[PDB]
């Protein structure tokens, strides 16, 4: 639309991932380490 | 919280992979729902509030 | 005359003085006397009104019941905090009057000295005498002996939150 935008970068406030973490066995790195990977939401609750 | 923490070291540490043990009970062997499976956890978190707040107003009103 | 073409001038200065994009000359202007570091002095004498015990006295019903929450440096909730959790995390350390909190009475979350009655509730006399005890010989040499055992922790650039944990 040519209009300056490098002086800023669009963002009025940065957008953090806001997930809270847990300990568990990996089972890739095959070892027990701290993540914030959990199951979808697609599949919670549905079957285990 | 804590003696999860340092069973779970240990065991990582032993070379096995670590167990969590819940308070209330482990699973039911149910194939309806998700909740009926782990009632027994999921009865004993239910009570956090109860458990460790008290029930008399924590402040003072009228003085 | 140039009276009345001066009010006019001030009038029209009126309409556009907060208009926030347009630059004003007095903007960035040279003060009366050269700019030194100044802090706001501290109130010596306070005389509460009744009007003010009695709006304490209200607020002080609206959250006798209130339970509350704060979030750590990686923005996640932590924790039901009735006020004893709150002050034994107080104690501890683990939070400052920097943290976000949230109770009832608010729509966002707050510095915890920006809540109005949070900080007189957590500051008993115990609570004051553990938190300094707990600064001075715990966490203060623990600070100093990482700061000395890791270059990692520039020495021009090093935080001072220890020191004002007993406030
Ligand atoms: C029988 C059970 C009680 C036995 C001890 C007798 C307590 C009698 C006096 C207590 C009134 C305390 C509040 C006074 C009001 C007041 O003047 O506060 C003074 C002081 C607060 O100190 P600040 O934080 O102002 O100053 C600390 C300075 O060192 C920092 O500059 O509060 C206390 O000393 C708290 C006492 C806790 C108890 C200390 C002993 C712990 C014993 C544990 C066993």
């Amino acid at each position: 639309v040519y209009l300056p935008e490098g002086e800023k970068s669009f963002d009025i406030t940065s957008m953090t991932t806001t997930l809270p973490f847990y300990a568990g066995w990996d089972e890739s790195l095959k070892k027990f380490v701290v993540t914030n990977r959990l199951l979808s939401r697609r599949d919670a609750g549905l079957s285990v | 919280s804590c003696c999860n923490e340092q069973g779970m070291r240990r065991e990582a540490l032993s070379g096995k992979k670590p167990n969590l043990w819940l308070l209330g009970g482990g699973p039911r062997l149910v194939n309806d729902s998700w909740e009926r499976m782990w009632w027994n956890n999921l009865h004993w978190k239910r009570w956090k509030v109860p458990r460790t707040g008290p029930a008399f107003p924590q402040d003072m009103y009228w003085q | 005359g140039t009276q009345q073409e001066l009010a006019q001038m001030e009038a029209m200065e009126l309409a556009t003085l907060f208009d926030m994009s347009k630059p004003h000359p007095l903007d960035n202007a040279a003060p009366a006397t050269p700019w030194k570091g100044e802090l706001r002095p501290v109130p010596r004498k306070i005389v509460l009104s009744p009007y003010q015990y009695e709006m304490i006295n209200y607020q002080r019903m609206l959250m006798r019941k209130n339970i509350w929450y704060y979030r750590d440096r990686m923005n996640v909730p932590r924790g039901p905090c009735p006020l004893h959790v709150v002050k034994e995390a107080w104690v501890s350390g683990i939070v400052d009057e920097n943290t976000l909190f949230w109770g009832h009475g608010l729509y966002d979350w707050l510095p915890a000295k920006n809540i109005k009655l949070l900080l007189p509730m957590v500051r008993t006399p115990e609570v004051r005498f553990a938190t300094w005890i707990k600064r001075t010989f715990s966490l203060k040499p623990s600070l100093n002996r990482i700061r000395e055992q890791r270059k990692e922790h520039r020495d021009p650039q090093e935080a001072s939150l220890q020191v004002e944990l007993m406030r």
